[PDB]
C-alpha cells in the first residue's frame, strides 16, 4: 500500500536501483505506540490549550518541541540497513543529519556511528538533540567545519529550506568522494514552504524543477536537480512518512521518496 | 496534526 511503486512509470535507469520495503516489526511498534498514545484525549485538550495560546508567538514545530508531541517515522533499523546496503555489524565514524527534528530517526540511525551531528532551526527541539547527546552545529557551521563527514542526511528539509540547491552543493563540499553517501528524504508530490509563527507557510528562495503529477513523475525528475549539486541516486525506495496522532486521528503518514546518493 | 506540516 505505502511501499508499492509501479516501476514502469520510472525510466529503465531509476528501476535498477530501486530498493523495495514493506512494513517492519519496528514500522509495527511505532504505529502501536503512537495509537495508544493517540487515545489519551484529556492531555491532548492540554496540548491543544497550550497550541492555541502559544501558536500566536511560536511556530508550530516549536510548539511540539516545547510539549513533546508529533515523533516521526521514515524508516527502521531494517530498512535503513537493507538501503544503505551496510550490515549490522557495520560502522563509520561521522553523521550529520541536517534538519533532525526530535532526533528519534537520527536515533534509529545512530548505532551505525560514532561521531553524531546535527543541525536544527527550533531550539525546542535543539534541546531534545542535546538530550540525546549530539553535537548541535548551526546552519552555516556544519559546512565549514574541516571535516569530511561520511555520511550525510537531509531527510525532509528540501521542502523546509529557503535554498535548497545551494544546501546539496554544500552537501558535495562536505563529503567523503570515496566512500560517502548522502540519505535523503523527500515528500512527493514536492511541496515545498518555510515554516512561519502559528503554522503560516512561506515560499523558498530557490525552487526546485521537480515537476510531475505523481510520486513516480517527480522521482524521475529529480536525477538533474541531484545532478547539478554533484550526486547521483545509487539507490531509492518508497516509504510512507509516519507522524503520532491527535484527537481526530490516531497517526498521520506522508509519501516519502528516500534515495542514497553517490558523489 | 502531521509535525511536517
Ligand atoms: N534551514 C534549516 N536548517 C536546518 N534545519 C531546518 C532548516 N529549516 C527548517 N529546519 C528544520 O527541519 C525540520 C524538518 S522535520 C524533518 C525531520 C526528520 N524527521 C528527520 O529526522 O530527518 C524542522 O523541524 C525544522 O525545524
Amino acid at each position: 500500500q505505502w511501499y508499492v511503486c509501479n516501476r514502469e512509470k520510472l525510466c529503465e535507469s531509476l528501476q535498477a536501483v530501486f530498493v523495495q520495503s514493506y512494513l517492519d516489526q519496528g514500522t509495527q511498534i511505532f504505529l502501536n505506540n503512537s495509537i495508544e498514545k493517540s487515545g489519551w484525549l484529556f492531555i491532548q485538550l492540554y496540548h491543544s490549550f497550550v497550541s492555541s495560546v502559544f501558536s500566536l508567538f511560536m511556530s508550530r514545530t516549536s510548539i511540539n518541541g516545547l510539549l513533546g508531541r508529533g515523533s516521526m517515522f521514515v524508516f527502521s533499523p531494517d530498512q535503513f540497513q537493507r538501503l544503505l546496503k551496510i550490515n549490522p555489524d557495520w560502522k563509520t565514524h561521522r553523521l550529520l543529519d541536517l534538519g533532525a527534528g526530535d532526533g528519534e530517526v537520527t536515533k534509529i540511525m545512530s548505532p551505525h556511528f560514532e561521531e553524531i551531528y546535527a543541525t536544527e532551526l527550533s531550539e525546542t527541539m535543539i534541546w531534545q538533540l542535546q538530550k540525546k547527546k549530539y553535537r548541535v552545529l548551526g546552519i552555516n557551521e556544519w559546512q565549514n567545519t574541516g571535516f569530511q563527514y561520511d555520511v550525510i542526511s537531509c531527510l525532509n528539509l528540501l521542502d523546509r529550506c529557503d535554498q535548497p540547491l545551494t544546501l546539496l552543493k554544500d552537501i558535495r563540499s562536505v563529503l567523503e568522494p570515496t566512500r560517502g553517501r548522502v540519505i535523503l528524504a523527500l515528500v512527493l508530490p514536492f511541496h515545498p514552504y518555510v515554516e512561519n509563527v502559528g503554522g503560516k507557510w512561506e515560499k523558498p528562495s530557490e525552487i526546485l524543477e521537480i515537476k510531475g503529477q505523481n510520486w513516480e513523475e517527480q522521482v524521475n525528475s529529480l536525477p538533474e536537480v541531484f545532478r547539478k549539486a554533484g550526486f547521483v541516486i545509487e539507490a531509492f525506495t518508497r516509504l510512507p512518512y509516519l507522524c503520532e496522532g491527535d484527537m481526530y486521528n490516531d497517526y498521520y503518514v506522508l509519501d516519502d521518496a528516500v534515495f542514497v546518493l553517490k558523489p | 496534526g502531521h509535525t511536517h506540516e
